[PDB]
């Protein structure tokens, strides 16, 4: 006899695009990315440490490839009169950027 | 350290395609993602690595991080270099 | 006036740039003039950075240029950004823009 | 694939 | 030790276009790095075309060269005003 | 009574596309193509000579680059469930790969 | 002079290229994207060219603007 | 000469003087050139192999530019070394997407 | 007659090492010369900046070692530095 107030699906997707498009702080969390890094590394060489700084130095990076990527995957999946980005949009990004293969 | 690419949860991702522009999101981007952002650690830190290990160190500096990225293209600015 | 600056009216290091000509393996020998006219071009694409930088600081009434307004600059800015295209800048972010498609009607 | 010398 | 970088020569930019304004750190830092790029890439330009025409000598001319292919069509103009203007105050002094 | 051989549409495409990815030979016509790099030319420097090699390079070089452009485009016209390339694949692949802001 | 990049020429670069059908307006906007590439190559060459003093645009200089771009170029004494 | 002390068909000598003259480095180490020529060789070597192989599977006996574009975008590793190089008169591999096949 | 140097006879000779009967033209020995030029420059320059990065003024085998890691891919680089290595003992040993 009230109903919640639920946003229309897709409102909120749009408050977030906005919210982390005027924002700047790093979007994945930091310890589980650096957990990530030590493993990849891990097959390398042994025993590695890593300045603080080389962790967030990759962070940045991956982060910034993400955003791009995922900006081309947009502009895929735009491309096939879709609003939903698929991993097909993601392997399509790729093979045009020159990525993959 | 086991099965860590998965600390790159759900969440995060859809975090990464917000600030991308990405309005809808698919069920299975987030596996795709999680292979992609694998992939580009692997050909960072394989430079990195070898970066530390031609200088003799056993720990990986920004610097050796920023010149793997100048190397494959993707020149990062705020970390020295 | 003593510093080659001076005498070139730069604010970058003329001997600076000079020394690292030569202790950079570019040539065997760096004219005399080399050093400013790379000193004069650093420091006005500086400027020309700054300038956008302390406008976008300006529009979000900050007194500090912060790594958020020189992406502003650079990405806002057509020849900046063809300069900086394969570039990342540290907490930078990215320009807000959101494609019209994805927009209610 | 692999490589014969 | 002494770590050299372009911080101060930047701040006096900034001063000198943008009086009121400071800098932080990272910001800094970004400059600092930015100026450093674009040193390696018009030397190392440079440094192409002398080698390209079997010249021993890095010029301003070489450097003026370096300087029109890498910066895009304004930016290279300008830059070159200003290095060609810098260079003849030298000059005269 | 009497019936032209006419092929199916998009069978002789087939042929060529099977040709043509066989051969080497250059596509442009050279005389053309050497008229539109002279005339290129002449906006950055007036009274400019060409190497018959240099033009034979330029050439090689375009033919290469829109044969690699022609490939992406295709590629994004089939994601769009397409089989014709139209001026949107271009931009896209464009867009996609850097060469268009 | 750009229109000398005809019709069945593009047809064969999109051939060449894996493309089975082709749109009408595909041709325009190849030209336009030819004119572009040439535009910047061409502008690289040439700054080659002056800055050696020449009035001959050479092979190498073709070469080293491709080279400067990403577009390394073999076959012509690189 | 060194490449015969070294057993490599290269020129160490030469690639010893270009190390010099190039202005990589302020001084060249004696083992530098040996190593550079042995990778360069080793390289052309594997290229050669492969353009050779195309040059059979064409039934010719001259290595053509073809057949180095065979070779090279065919394999993966010597393809995504020579990823952003075109090769003059070397056309495309045959490739025809799927769906353009007819039914 | 200006003398112009380039590496057409050691790619022949490479050439009849791994392909005895089988020759060459001209345009692709010419696509050889300028891939050998190419590797060549990409190796050097990255061992020029490996030497700057370490502070370093020499140019030793191993800024070669590593730059060659460096650039090419997995299988390539392993075996061009086994090759790497393999010439480079053989050189010390012998004087």
């Amino acid at each position: 006899v009230k109903k919640p107030h639920r946003y229309r699906p897709g409102t909120v997707a749009l408050r977030e695009i906005r919210r982390y498009q005027k924002s700047t702080e790093l979007l994945i969390r930091k310890l589980p990315f650096q957990r990530l890094v030590r493993e990849i590394a891990q097959d390398f060489k042994t025993d590695l440490r890593f300045q603080s700084s080389a962790v967030m130095a990759l962070q940045e990076a991956s982060e910034a490839y993400l955003v791009a990527l995922f900006e081309d995957t947009n502009l895929c999946a735009i491309h096939a009169k879709r609003v939903t980005i698929m991993p097909k949009d993601i392997q399509l990004a790729r093979r045009i950027r020159g990525e993959r293969a | 350290l086991r099965d860590n690419i998965q600390g790159i949860t759900k969440p995060a991702i859809r975090r990464l395609a917000r600030r991308g522009g990405v309005k809808r999101i698919s069920g299975l981007i987030y596996e795709e993602t999680r292979g992609v952002l694998k992939v580009f650690l692997e050909n960072v830190i394989r430079d990195a690595v070898t970066y530390t290990e031609h200088a003799k160190r056993k720990t990986v500096t920004a610097m050796d991080v920023v010149y793997a990225l100048k190397r494959q293209g993707r020149t990062l600015y705020g970390f020295g270099g | 006036a003593k510093t080659r600056s001076s005498r070139a009216g730069l604010q970058f290091p003329v001997g600076r740039v000079h020394r690292l000509l030569r202790k950079g393996n570019y040539a065997e020998r760096v004219g005399a003039g080399a050093p400013v006219y790379l000193a004069a071009v650093l420091e006005y694409l500086t400027a020309e950075i700054l300038e956008l930088a302390g406008n976008a600081a300006r529009d979000n009434k900050k007194t500090r240029i912060i790594p958020r307004h020189l992406q502003l600059a650079v990405r806002n800015d057509e020849e900046l950004n063809k300069l900086l295209g394969r570039v990342t800048i540290a907490q930078g972010g990215v320009l807000p823009n959101i494609q019209s498609v994805l927009l209610p009607k | 694939x692999x490589r014969x010398x | 030790t002494r770590k050299e970088s372009y911080a101060i020569y930047v701040y006096k930019v900034l001063k000198q276009v943008h009086p009121d304004t400071g800098i932080s750190s990272k910001a800094m830092s970004i400059m600092n790095s930015f100026v450093n790029d674009v040193f390696e890439r018009i030397a190392g330009e440079a440094s192409r075309l002398a080698h390209y025409n079997k010249r021993s000598t890095i010029t301003s001319r070489e450097i003026q060269t370096a300087v029109r292919l890498l910066l895009p069509g304004e930016l290279a103009k300008h830059a070159v005003s200003e290095g060609t203007k810098a260079v003849t105050k030298y000059t005269s002094a």
